[PDB]
């Protein structure tokens, strides 16, 4: 009674997730030191 | 040192260097070898991520 | 020992037996594949493939010469107890036809209603 | 000392240096000479193992 017989039945076996870094890099605002900001809704 | 009056500074942020020369054993008629780092070549690694 | 202070000589003490030999490792060809706990003739070794091999992977064949329950017979033939049982590689099924087939065992329990047989696995002649 | 801007530091890990010049004697008409280290040569030794 090898383990390979029961390898397919994943519901029986313990599940442990390989924890790892996932996601996407945050986007920073770089332009602001160069630019003078003027804000008016009626432009 | 100051080769030709050029002060080369020390290299930093290399926290640890490990020297892995290979390993070999002759068990029975067969020789099993775990190849180490080739001379000259080296590997710069980001650790344990 | 590298860079040891003096020269030294090593004498090999020979021994022949390396493993019990009940099972062997084989590498699967292009057309070959295995499901676990099923009989396959891979690289001339006939035995119970212990793991799912697919192709390129190395799969263990278990050749202990024990008694095995297999079915998977050519159902047209009657497998009386004691008959020599052969492996038809073209059909991938057991058979008593012999002819050019490989001999693999001898039947202990005959063909029952469900076409299940018990047979003793013969050596890898 | 400094040479053309190159700063060659002192060599470390040389615990002891011994200058074995030869030894010679004229016994009768035959001269017997224990040849020392040849000038312009030298040897590094791992000691007493």
């Amino acid at each position: 009674m090898t383990f390979s017989s029961t390898s397919n039945l994943k519901e029986l076996l313990r599940k442990v997730v390989l924890d790892v870094e996932l996601g996407r890099e945050q986007v920073q605002l770089l332009y602001k030191p160069i630019y003078d900001s003027i804000a008016d809704s009626n432009l | 040192h100051l080769l030709n009056g050029s002060m080369y500074p020390s290299i930093k942020n290399i926290s640890t260097v490990i020297y892995y020369d290979g390993w070999e054993v002759t068990v029975g008629k067969k020789t099993y070898s775990y190849k180490g780092v080739t001379p000259g070549k080296g590997y710069l690694i980001r650790p344990k991520r | 020992f590298k860079g040891q202070p003096t020269p030294s000589t090593i004498t090999q003490i020979t021994r022949a037996k390396i493993s019990d030999g009940k099972s062997v490792r084989v590498i699967l060809s292009e057309g070959e594949s295995t499901k676990t706990q099923q009989f396959y003739l891979i690289n001339g070794f006939f035995g119970v493939a212990m793991q799912d091999g697919e192709k390129g992977d190395e799969v263990t064949l278990q050749i202990e010469q024990a008694e095995y329950e297999t079915d998977n017979i050519v159902t047209s033939e009657a497998f009386e107890a004691g008959k020599l049982i052969y492996w038809d590689n073209t059909a991938k099924k057991f058979t008593t036809t012999s002819a050019s087939n490989r001999l693999v065992g001898r039947v202990t329990d005959g063909k029952d209603s469900n076409n299940v047989i018990w047979f003793i696995l013969l050596p890898q002649q």
